[PDB]
């Protein structure tokens, strides 16, 4: 199954909510993307969070 | 009205001694625990006497306990309008055992205790009209028991054979679901 | 035994002194809240949640499950000591630290297995405030690659250690620790490998958050849905105490419950997780063989042609594995009645029949315990009844010494090798040994591997010796859940297999699935899986698996325990006692007993013993007399952990460890 | 697109006041109960092809 | 109190009198029969249309909502309470809430607390608008019911613009309201309240002064002091007979201290008294429920639920805080428990005093689950009081004791 | 029919032991339960097995079963024995421990 | 205790209102005492809508379930009635009031017994009590034109249908687990042909349960 | 469904476990891709009571009660609603059921 939706983040931690105003979204979630494959999934939404290894700045 | 519940209730237990069992007064309310023998008496009193004017019966109903040696309590709701108070008294009742009934004293007490009977089982006696008043015709058992199931033993269906509503045993297209949600957990008592 | 007095709250309770307060809370009946203490493991105190006031100490609240009631200071005069666990400074301290574990803990609960019975959501309702101060990001953590068991969310995890704790103290292995430090400290395996444990399912118990769940019952029901039957595992012979979970028709999974005689509160992997196999290769309708084809067949056809090839014939009567008590009872009573053969001792084990002291032993498996000598005799532990060689490994860490006769193997503690063949087993029975050395607790454990031989007798022999010299007890450990319960009720024959067989034109295979019956004879197989018993058979009666009746099992120290019914076969499987009633009228030799009540009444009549549910019978001494041995090497029971038995060999997921650990292994 | 306005749920016609759609969201239909297209359970015998259950894989002879 | 055997004013006693009554003419009244409510089957004995017994046969819509009570939380038993005296929900939501409350120790915010005041009093207009335009239709006018029922229809929709739904709202809970009121709506009860006191006018110029009327509900169905204590009455039932008695004055609840109306009574307690009480009362309700929504827009903005420990969180903090995300999971699953004990929690329902008797046990369940209903007690008493009268009053009688069955039979 | 008398066990997936204190008489499932058709649902014509009731002692529960003549089976309790450690958490750093305590 | 007026009140709200409209079997019922025939210790509840308990596994069945019983029946003025398990007599007395004669047969002396002082002592003489097994009835006197079974079956034995006569009517209660049908039979041809009359429940009596053995 | 078209629904079943009227049957696996999603979701919409109570329950505003009220069926299994058919009305309705959301919001 291909991810309803990617984006590329330059963070290896992201936050998701369903992108939603106000309440409409689903709970909101801090997920890690590993080093190793670069990318995680919402457990709500399905979303993709790829990471940008060049420019990904390390906190 | 806690102090007035409290003197109102040694009122009862001395004017009472025989009848009363013990009193409580617990969330605002005044209940009374009479022995069987003399639950009549005592209600009798409770309408009557000048400081307890109790002569509205809000309603008689029972309690199912089967973890007890009496399994049921039939509890009395009594309300006075002039003393403006309330009082609950409860019995403690064996299973067979009957039950003086109180239309003697209250004539609306007639349909409560017929719906005692009907919905528990329990008998009443000097009762004249004592027969069920919720359930079907000839209906088996007496539903709020808690050893008779949610839904009852037989279901009813209109047969093209006989042209009649008939009853037939229970079949549930989806079963009953019974979740326990209850958690392992009580929670403290803070002082 | 000098009780003391210590006054919580306002209960005054008598203790043994090295109780920790959080125990003697338990005794008064006080709930302590908690995440990190666990009743059998290592005291841990980093979760803080049971911290309580003690009276007069220091202002610092106390973990109670650390403190025991001995450190306590007195109270004056000699009053008791007295500790509150309702105080305004424990409401606070217990606000505090469920804040804490609550800041970076994500808001999974709705994707989370843990939900509904959680003992983090539980006891933040029940003490915890109902509201959040936290405004910052919240910390997120990589996931572990622990292998198809244990599906991990690692930012569930409140850093408890329970599973570094149980899979180092209890399991044995050395895999899991907390690396780095501080908040960034992160629980893991070692270079990301999967456990390499037969006892790793218990993590997911022991886990007190979503953090380490099931990876086969991920998502499939919440708790609050299941129905629960308490009832006992035949996986193997030990009979585990157990919780089947059933939603309609279907086990949804496993789960261990306390026996302190048996299991203690831990299953093995295959009793945990073979409930997938439940319901596949199921043998549900009769069939009958024609012309080399097994056809379906309908229940009164299949009877009379089982009937047909009965009678007048010689028959042999062989009983499984996972056979209960009653069914191995009901077909000794048919097939002895038209004058044939019954044998329970499939697998060729030369256990006396008649002596229970000798297939069963002197030694409960609680004495395990407190041995501070224990012999093992060609028998892997870790194998047959790894929640018994846990047990084994608790005895070692409390100093017991360990002798092993047998090929070395990983027993997850260290061991004397005595050696490998039967002259090593000569050598210990006719040593020496000192009246100091012979008043200590010491047991003798006796595998099926050693006795499977020719010589198995005179193997046991030595080892009752071996036993009567050291006063130890002795333990025969089993492999069948229905071995010492067919025994028990004299299901044997003179010669074993080979001589309940010889000259047999029926054979009647009620779910004896490990030994070929070679062709010839007509085999009619009564079980609930296709395997090898149903593939040889000429007529399959299908029959309820363990979950499917009730039934009764002996476990390995004799305690008789009932299994309940969860759940009921497919399609036309019957109850196996009833499979043998109904065929016993169509020979013409009705079984006097109309209702498995009535077949337990006339059990009991003959085995009085199985009427004493859960209790451990006390077995005369009567030492074996003949000592001729062998010369071979001991070779072990079990060859693969994962799939020995039907119901285990239908399961995707036993094949699948099986598979692992071969790949391990090379 | 005009449920809402017509129930006065909403003061604006959609004319002036369009509603924001998906590209997921998928075309209206009305109530068709008496006719060949109306939803019925995937075992119904209207199906002609009405889905067969089971729990549990049953073994096979060979 | 038998009147089979006739007696005459000049003696005389008939020679079929004198037979044992063997071949009465018996007659169903109901249960299909528009003065029946579709489900009383009362059997008449009739001696020349004079009715000498009447014997109500009730459970014809008994549902045992008292045992499907027993394996439901309590947050899931509260829509039961909306579907016994069906005609005005939320006031038999009140009486669940508030026994919830007492033994849970529970304090509800103030804006709740206006909000239950303003849709009791909704909820009293909706039942006597029914009760009064019902009556009159049974007694033969037709026209009533329509005026009343577009009235009703304006509340209902204020029902749905509270909740969701016309009828069964599920919207007072335990711990406050479910959800606050648009200001819009504010200002549409103020609205609807201005021209309500005129349909009232045309009822009562339609009805009350009309001789025919008179005629049908004057002298009819007298009740004394004493037959009231006989019989367990409440409400209009016993301030028709002149006794000022009204549970938000005798025994308050809410906020009702702080409301200013007056309670009517009659002086002769006959039917056309009870028509009088309840013409009053709806405009008595009318002006607390203008009353409601000024003290409503002059509140501070604050929530309407407890929240805490017996109420789930706000969806925005739900998503955002684990506390509540927690508290949401937890208290939609198995909800609060409710300290063990027993109460009984009554109200002023448009029909007469509702009470629950719950017995709680310390778990999410209730143990058991009375509710008292005043038409229970009403309709028990119709032998009483339709004995002596023709067959023509029995509708009128059935009207004036205000007899719903959603909540005679539970 | 045949009722079961029994205590219920600790749910293992937590540590406390408030649903542990009372006994239950239980009307097991007493016949299979069916696949429905139309939908798939759980179908059961068993509404005995709709009832559970809770006694505080043993005794009550056996009690009940006798005088209603209902044929009971009572499975006795396994209570976990206190593991009182005579060290307590001293243990974990005793100098003959097999190994270093892992914290 | 005025008994007469608990009596015509059982027979107006539980008698009349259920579809019996026979006016022998409604002027039998306002008649005869049902508290006279049950036992002493009953007589308070004499007239409650439920079956009255007279022996072990044995009840006076509900007024409602016998009103119905006896008004479908119809019993005629030349009528034999077999009236199997009387208990106390009750139901005698009540058929005897329609019937020309009740053979009354119970199977406890005891119970046998006191049916005949209760019978004599209400001066009724049209019923013969006879003890013995009720699944026997009494062939000594058969054929009859109508049987009445006061129990619940869960089969009528041939030997106690044969002593109907052709065109007699046997009325009883079947019990299927918790479900009870009342069925009406007619003799035709030699057959008993039995149909649906209305669901009650009582307790099975005696001798007329069904053989239940082992099913696979 | 969410914006991206994924399902919202996680079959956390909260839904099913607060329904007064038992209205609801879920089953749920992990997807192929792992995902925590429904195999079965029905609503029995003659058991059902109207309550509202799931789409309070629901953290993810899954399952809502739309403004739809015109759906009288000739054939009782019509209202049996399997998960197709609820999600097939989402679809359709999604544009209205969205603009109610966010008018109610603010009292939500
Ligand atoms: S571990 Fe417990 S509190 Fe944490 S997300 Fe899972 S259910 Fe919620
Ligand atoms: S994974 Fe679970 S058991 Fe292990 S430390 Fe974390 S919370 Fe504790
Ligand atoms: S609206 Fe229907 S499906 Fe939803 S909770 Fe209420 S009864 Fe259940
Ligand atoms: S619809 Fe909502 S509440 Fe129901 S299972 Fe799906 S996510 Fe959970
Ligand atoms: S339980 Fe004591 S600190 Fe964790
Ligand atoms: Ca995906
Ligand atoms: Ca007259
Ligand atoms: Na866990
Ligand atoms: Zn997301």
């Amino acid at each position: 199954i291909p991810a309803p939706e990617i984006q590329t983040v330059t963070s290896w931690k992201v936050a998701c909510d369903g992108d939603e105003a106000r309440g409409l979204g689903h709970p909101r979630v801090w997920l890690a993307i590993p080093r190793d494959t670069g990318w995680v999934e919402c457990g709500y939404c399905d979303k993709r969070f790829v990471i940008d290894r060049e420019h990904a700045h390390d906190d | 009205s806690d102090e007035a519940l409290l003197e109102l209730a040694e009122h009862i237990a001395l004017r009472r001694e025989n009848d009363v069992i013990s009193t409580q007064v617990a969330f605002g309310e005044l209940t009374v625990n009479a022995t069987l023998s003399g639950v009549i008496g005592l209600i009798e009193f409770l309408r009557n006497d000048p400081n307890c004017r109790f002569s509205t019966l809000i309603d008689i109903t029972a309690v199912d306990n089967p973890a007890r040696p009496a399994r049921f309590d039939v509890v009395y709701h009594l309300l006075s309008m002039y003393q403006n108070q309330r009082i609950r008294v409860k019995v403690q009742v064996r299973e067979d055992e009957l039950v003086p009934s109180l239309i003697g004293v209250f004539p609306g007490a007639n349909w409560y205790e017929r719906e005692v009977f009907d919905l528990f089982g329990i008998l009443f006696s000097g009762h004249s009209d004592l027969r069920r008043i919720l359930t079907d015709y000839g209906f088996r058992g007496h539903p709020l028991r808690k050893d008779f199931p949610t839904t009852g033993y037989v279901e009813v269906r209109w047969s093209d054979i006989e042209k009649r509503v008939v009853y037939e045993p229970v079949n549930l297209v989806q079963e009953y679901r019974q979740f326990d949600f209850l958690s392992p957990w009580e929670g403290a008592k803070y002082v | 035994a000098d009780l003391r007095k210590i006054k919580i709250d306002d209960t005054i309770i008598e203790v043994d002194p090295n109780m920790t307060l959080i125990q003697a809370c338990e005794m008064a009946g006080i709930e302590v809240p908690r995440f990190c203490y666990h009743e059998r493991l290592s005291i841990a105190g980093n979760c803080r949640m049971c911290l309580v006031e003690v009276v007069g100490g220091p202002p610092k609240p106390a973990a109670s499950c650390a403190m025991q009631v001995k450190d306590l200071r007195p109270g004056p005069e000699g009053a008791p000591s007295e500790i509150r666990t309702n105080s305004p400074m424990v409401k606070k301290a217990r606000e505090g630290v469920m804040e804490f574990l609550l800041i970076n803990h994500p808001l999974d609960c709705p994707i989370c297995d843990q939900g509904g019975e959680c003992d983090l959501q539980d006891q933040a309702m029940a003490y915890g405030v109902d509201f959040s101060r936290y405004r910052e990001p919240k910390r997120a953590t990589e996931d572990l690659n622990l292998g198809p068991l244990v599906e991990t969310h690692m930012t569930r995890c409140i850093s408890c250690t329970r599973c570094v704790r149980f899979t180092t103290e209890v399991a044995g292995i050395t895999q899991m620790g907390q690396t780095g430090r501080g908040e960034d400290s992160e629980i893991t395996s070692y270079l990301n490998q999967t456990l390499e444990s037969n006892m790793q399912g218990n993590i997911i118990d022991l886990c007190p958050v979503g953090a380490l769940v099931s990876k086969p019952y991920a998502f499939t029901a919440r708790p609050w849905e299941l129905t629960k039957t308490e009832s006992i595992d035949v996986m193997d012979a030990l009979g585990s105490s157990i919780r089947i979970d059933t939603k309609g028709r279907e086990v949804m999974r496993i789960l261990p419950r306390n026996h302190d005689g048996v299991n203690e509160e831990w299953i093995s992997d295959k009793t945990r997780f073979v409930w997938d196999g439940l319901r596949r290769q199921r043998l549900d309708r009769p069939y009958i063989r024609e012309n080399g084809r097994l056809r379906p067949a309908s229940w009164p056809e299949a009877l009379e042609a089982a009937a047909r090839a009965m009678k007048g014939k010689k028959i042999a009567g062989l009983i499984g594995d996972l056979v209960p008590a009653e069914a191995a009872f009901s077909l000794k009573q048919l097939v002895e009645g038209l004058g044939g053969k019954v044998e329970c001792r499939v697998d060729g084990a030369r256990l006396p029949a008649g002596n229970r002291s000798a297939y069963v032993g002197t030694a409960r498996i609680e004495d395990i315990d407190d041995a501070e000598m224990i012999q093992l005799i060609g028998t892997n532990p870790r194998d047959e009844a790894p929640v018994l060689n846990a047990r084994i490994r608790k005895a070692w860490s409390k100093g017991a010494k360990v002798g092993l006769v047998g090929e070395p193997v990983d027993l997850t503690y260290d061991y004397a090798h005595v050696g490998t063949d039967r002259a090593a087993l000569e050598s210990l029975s006719s040593r020496e040994i000192s009246d100091e050395t012979k008043a200590r607790p010491s047991i003798v454990i006796v595998g099926q591997g050693a006795i499977r031989e020719a010589d198995g007798e005179a193997v046991l022999a030595h080892a009752m010796k071996l036993a009567e010299n050291s006063n130890s007890g002795l333990l025969i450990l089993h492999t069948a859940a229905g071995r010492v319960g067919a025994m028990d009720v004299g299901a044997v024959t003179e010669g074993g297999l080979l001589a309940a067989i010889d000259g047999a034109e029926v054979v009647y295979n009620l779910g004896a699935d490990e030994v070929d019956i070679d062709q010839g004879p007509f085999v009619i197989y009564q079980g609930s899986h296709g395997d090898r018993g149903a593939h040889r058979a000429d007529i399959i009666l299908p029959g309820a698996c363990y979950t499917e009746e009730s039934g009764l099992f002996v476990n390995t120290e004799g305690r008789p325990q009932l299994a309940m019914r969860a759940n009921f076969a497919p399609g036309e499987g019957k109850e196996n006692w009833a499979i043998l009633r109904a065929l016993s009228a169509e020979l013409g030799a009705t079984q006097p007993w109309d209702s498995l009540a009535g077949l337990r009444r006339k059990l009991v009549e003959a085995v009085p013993h199985l009427a004493q549910i859960d209790q451990v019978p006390q077995n005369e001494w009567q030492p074996l007399g003949r000592f001729d041995l062998g010369q071979a090497s001991f070779r072990y029971a079990i060859r693969d952990f994962y799939l020995t038995n039907p119901i285990a060999r239908s399961s995707p997921l036993m094949g699948e460890l099986s598979a692992m650990a071969a790949a391990r292994k090379a | 697109e005009w449920h809402g306005w017509l129930h006065h749920t909403y003061k604006e016609p959609p004319t002036a006041a369009p509603l924001a759609h998906k590209p997921w969201e998928k075309p209206h239909e009305p109530n068709l109960t008496g006719s060949s297209g109306a939803y019925h359970p995937a075992g119904s015998l209207y199906r002609a092809q009405p889905v067969e259950r089971r729990d549990y894989d049953a073994w096979q002879p060979e | 109190g038998d009147i089979r055997k006739n007696s005459y004013d000049d003696g005389s006693m008939d020679a079929l009198t004198g037979e044992q009554s063997i071949r009465n003419f018996n007659i169903n009244f109901g249960p299909q029969h528009p003065a029946a409510h579709g489900v009383l089957r009362m059997v008449l004995e009739l001696d020349g249309e004079i009715v000498e017994r009447a014997d109500p046969h009730i459970g014809l819509l008994h549902r045992g909502t008292e045992k499907l009570m027993e394996s439901r939380t309590y947050l899931q038993n509260l829509p039961y309470l909306d579907r016994l005296d069906y005609v005005a929900p939320m006031n038999q939501e009140h009486a669940w809430c508030l026994a919830i409350e007492r033994l849970t120790g529970t304090v509800i915010p103030r804006r709740a607390s206006l909000i239950r005041v303003l849709y009791s009093e909704i909820g009293r207009i909706l039942n006597h608008l029914m009760g009064v335009t019902t009556g009159a239709m049974d007694v033969g006018a037709l026209t009533p019911p329509l005026w009343g029922f577009e009235a009703r229809e304006e509340l209902m929709i204020f029902y749905e613009r509270a909740c969701g739904a016309r009828l069964h709202a599920a919207y007072f809970r335990p711990g406050g309201v479910h959800q606050d009121l648009p200001p819009d709506l504010l200002d549409d009860i103020e609205e609807w309240c201005e021209r309500f006191p005129k349909l009232v006018d045309d009822l009562d110029t339609l009805l009350t002064e009309n001789r025919i009327f008179k005629q049908r509900l004057v002298d009819i169905g007298i009740v004394t002091e004493a037959d009231a204590l006989d019989w367990g009455y409440t409400g209009v039932m016993v301030r028709g007979s002149g006794l000022a008695w009204d549970l938000r004055r005798s025994q308050p609840y809410e906020c009702y201290d702080e409301f200013d109306f007056q309670i009517p009574v009659g002086r002769n307690g006959d039917c056309y008294d009870r028509y009088l009480c309840r013409m009053a009362e709806m405009r008595e309700s009318c002006k607390i429920m203008q009353q409601a929504v000024q003290k409503l827009r002059a509140e501070p903005a604050g929530d309407v639920l407890a929240r805490g420990k017996l109420t789930p969180p706000r969806r925005a903090e739900m998503k955002r805080d684990m506390e509540s995300l927690i508290h949401h999971f937890k208290l939609y699953t198995e909800g609060f428990k409710v300290p063990a004990g027993e109460v009984y929690a009554a109200v002023e329902a448009p029909k007469g005093e509702f009470g629950v008797y719950l017995v709680a046990d310390g778990t999410n369940k209730p143990w058991r689950a009375k509710l008292r209903a005043p038409g229970f007690a009403h309709l028990q008493s119709i032998d009483w009081m339709s004995r002596g009268h023709m067959l023509a009053d029995v509708p009128a009688i059935i009207a004036t004791l205000d007899i719903v069955f959603g909540e005679v039979d539970r | 029919m045949r009722v079961r008398i029994y205590k219920p066990a600790r749910n293992a997936m937590q540590s406390g032991t408030a649903r542990t204190r009372n006994w239950v008489l239980d009307f097991p499932p007493a016949d299979p339960r069916a696949i429905d058709p139309l939908m798939g649902w759980t179908s059961s014509d068993d509404t005995q097995s709709q009832v559970r009731l809770r006694f505080e002692t043993r005794k009550q529960a056996e009690d009940y079963a006798r005088e209603h003549g209902l044929d009971y089976e009572v499975i006795e309790p396994h209570t976990r024995a206190a593991n009182i450690r005579p060290r307590g958490y001293g243990e974990n750093f005793a100098s003959d421990r097999r190994a270093p305590w892992t914290h | 205790t005025d008994f007469a007026q608990r009596r015509t009140m059982m027979v107006d709200t539980q008698v009349r209102p259920n579809e019996v409209t026979s006016y022998p079997v409604i002027e039998a019922m306002l008649n005869v005492p049902r508290e006279q025939f049950v036992p002493e210790s009953r007589r308070d509840v004499a007239y409650v809508g439920n079956n009255i308990d007279l022996a072990p596994g044995r009840v006076l069945l509900e007024p409602r379930t016998l009103g119905k019983m006896m008004d479908i029946l119809n019993l005629q003025n030349g009528d034999l009635v077999l009236d199997v398990g009387c208990g106390y007599g009750y139901s005698a007395a009540v058929m005897a009031r329609i019937a020309e004669a009740v053979v009354a047969v119970e199977e406890d002396a005891a119970m046998a017994a006191e049916a005949e002082g209760r019978l004599a002592a209400q001066d009724v003489f049209n019923v013969a009590v006879v003890q013995g097994a009720l699944a026997e009835g009494c062939p000594g006197q058969a054929p009859y034109d109508a049987i009445l079974i006061e129990g619940a079956v869960e089969q009528v034995p041939e030997a106690l249908t044969e002593q109907l006569r052709e065109g007699g009517r046997i009325v009883a209660l079947f019990r299927e687990g918790n479900l009870g049908i009342v069925r009406l039979g007619h003799k035709l041809d030699g057959r008993v042909n039995w149909r649906f009359a209305f669901n009650a429940v009582a307790p099975l009596l005696p001798g007329f349960a069904r053989p239940r053995g082992f099913v696979l | 469904r969410y914006p991206n078209g994924e399902e919202r629904c996680i079959a956390c079943k909260l839904c099913e476990a607060v329904c007064p009227a038992q209205a609801i049957t879920i089953d749920a696996e992990p997807r192929e891709d792992g995902s925590r999603r429904t195999t079965r979701y029905d609503i029995d919409m003659t058991k059902c009571i109207y309550c509202g109570f799931c789409q309070e329950a629901c953290p993810v505003d899954a399952i809502v009660e739309g403004p739809n009220f015109e759906y009288a069926t000739e054939t009782r299994e019509e209202l049996f609603y399997d998960k197709q058919k609820l999600l097939a009305n989402g679809e359709r309705w999604e544009a209205e059921i969205a603009r109610n959301l966010q008018l109610d919001a603010p009292y939500r």
